[PDB]
């Protein structure tokens, strides 16, 4: 639903727990296209320390 | 019907007019099609045409069984046996 | 069409009585429930005329069994009552709103269309010979290319719904050549996984293996059994057709196996099996091959066909890597390493090796077990030579008749 309503700096956040849950059912398949997606979000860049840290 | 792979020796052979009464003397020469004694044989129909999976009907491929013996009972007799042994050694 | 292969499914289950007691009195609640709803009253039916007194049967509709340990199948009258009311009913109805859709005219399109909504109602009910004709009708007007696979598929499913594989093999042949005329791919992945449950339920599972490992990674859902049902599939062919390295390589570079663990018994007895498999792990290879065989075979329709011939072929594989990787063993050694009695192996292995695909022997008295398989120049010519004694013998007959003639 957010991706038809995105203008958030916040989906950035939940890009990188998705990515998170992925490497910890162990496929690399959709741990790896869920980490591209997060250094998408975080490209225009308004992240706080912890979120780049993550 | 067929002998052998059905269509290895299926488009091997037809019949000519030439051939045609000369197969007809060699069944004769055997006396009979040997194919309607044996039911009158058996005195009613057979009984052990239905003795494996591929003896019913060749439908299925070959699964080589002649025995018919599930594994699964003499496998769980031999798993708890040894255990037992073992733990009471 | 989505709730018949959950019947189909559940209804195997009192076919056979060598299933568990309680798992067949569940299933059998549910069967009973979707009688009502769904009308699957005359497959009820036919699972009696799948006996003739044999033991599942125990049906008031006709004759009954007392060694049977189902006694959930029993009909009643009130059962056939209500199917009465219900048939008559409901094609009255359905029919007569179609009918209309005929009259008004449209000969490509709204005809076409109408002559489906038939056949979805004969398929619910689970009537193959009303199903066909009313469907035929519909592929013989011009519709699109897609639908006519949809419409192909939907007669074929009928054919595992009363397990008739002939039936699924007739009409598949049908799906292979459209597949490319029609030429679309969201329905060239169902095709793989039909096609592939075909050749599951027969003895060719080379094929089933190249076709299932895709059913992974890409999933439609329509006419085709639940997902984990399909990993459970994918892990029998592979086990039973692929040898050490291949197998390995294909369960690690499957992302949709791992990320599902377990969820079902039947999922959890074949992927233990498969870790201690290719890892070499015997103690506990054992208790797993006992597992499958309760709770992977004897419910699946496709693969109680199989329920020995599995067994029979998994022992000579496991131990096949085990001789590769021994010049010799020690029967005792061996034994210890599968957590099975002395004895209990030397009978195990004497039913392989007098057939040969095995190809080792048994000295008795230095109680080793010696492998002689050539891997070498000898085994290659052992191979050959064998294919070129099938050449002459091919030449030579297809040479005599050409030459009469």
């Amino acid at each position: 639903e957010f991706k038809k309503l995105d203008d958030k700096p916040s989906l950035v956040d939940v890009h990188l727990l998705e990515s998170k849950v992925y490497h910890k059912l162990r496929n690399l398949a959709k741990s790896k296209a869920s980490l591209t997606a997060a250094r998408t979000a975080a490209n225009s860049i308004y992240c706080p320390t912890q979120t780049v840290a993550e | 019907m067929s002998t052998d792979v059905a269509a290895a020796q299926a488009q091997s052979k037809i019949d000519l007019t030439k051939k045609k009464n000369e197969e007809i003397n060699k069944k004769s020469l055997e006396e009979d099609d040997e194919f309607e004694d044996f039911p009158i044989d058996t005195w009613a129909n057979g009984e052990t045409i239905k003795s494996n999976a591929v003896t019913q009907t060749n439908i299925w491929e070959e699964n080589w069984d002649d025995v018919e013996v599930d594994d699964d009972f003499t496998n769980e007799l031999k798993a708890e046996l040894d255990r037992y042994k073992r733990e009471n050694q | 069409r989505v709730p018949n292969y959950e019947v189909s499914e559940k209804a195997f289950l009192l076919t056979q009585s060598k299933v568990s007691i309680e798992q067949r009195k569940e299933a059998a609640e549910f069967v009973l429930a979707k009688i009502k709803e769904e009308e699957m009253a005359p497959y009820y039916k036919y699972l009696c005329e799948e006996y003739l007194v044999n033991n599942g049967q125990s049906d008031l509709e006709h004759d009954e069994k007392s060694d049977s340990l189902n006694e959930w199948i029993k009909f009643d009258q009130e059962l056939y009552n209500e199917l009465c009311k219900k048939n008559e009913s409901k094609i009255k109805e359905l029919n007569e709103k179609i009918q209309k859709l005929e009259e008004d005219d449209e000969g490509e399109l709204e005809q076409a269309q109408a002559w489906i909504n038939l056949g979805e109602y004969y398929a619910q009910i689970g009537d193959k010979d009303n199903a066909e004709k009313t469907l035929g009708k519909s592929l013989s007007k011009a519709i699109s290319t897609g639908a006519k696979i949809d419409v192909m598929l939907t007669i074929a499913r009928l054919g595992f719904f009363y397990n008739d594989q002939l039936y699924v093999k007739e009409k598949l042949e049908a799906v292979n050549s459209m597949i490319e005329k029609g030429g679309d791919w969201e329905r060239r992945n169902r095709y793989k996984t039909y096609y592939g449950i075909h050749c599951l339920a027969v003895r060719n599972f080379k094929e089933a293996a190249k076709l299932l490992v895709d059913s992974l990674a890409t999933f439609t859902s329509i006419e085709l059994t639940s997902y984990e049902s399909i990993a459970t599939y994918a892990s029998v062919t592979g086990l039973f057709t692929l040898e050490r390295t291949d197998l390995k390589s294909k369960v690690i570079d499957s992302p949709e196996l791992l990320s599902l663990i377990s969820t079902t018994a039947a999922l959890q007895s074949i992927s233990s099996l498969t870790i201690s498999l290719y890892a070499s792990d015997y103690a506990s290879y054992f208790p797993y091959l006992l597992e499958t065989y309760a709770n992977v075979l004897i419910p699946c329709k496709y693969l109680n066909r199989h329920a020995d011939f599995f067994v029979r072929e998994m022992r000579r594989k496991v131990y096949a890597q085990l001789l590769e990787s021994y010049k010799t063993l020690s029967l005792k050694s061996m034994a210890s390493a599968f957590g099975v009695s002395v004895a209990f192996l030397d009978n195990d292995l004497g039913k392989f090796i007098p057939n040969k695909q095995l190809n080792c022997v048994i000295d008795r008295v230095n109680g080793i077990v010696e492998t002689n398989r050539p891997d070498n120049k000898n085994a290659q010519y052992h191979l050959l030579v064998k294919q070129g004694d099938g050449l002459l013998t091919k030449l030579q007959k297809y040479g005599a008749a050409v030459r009469l003639t």
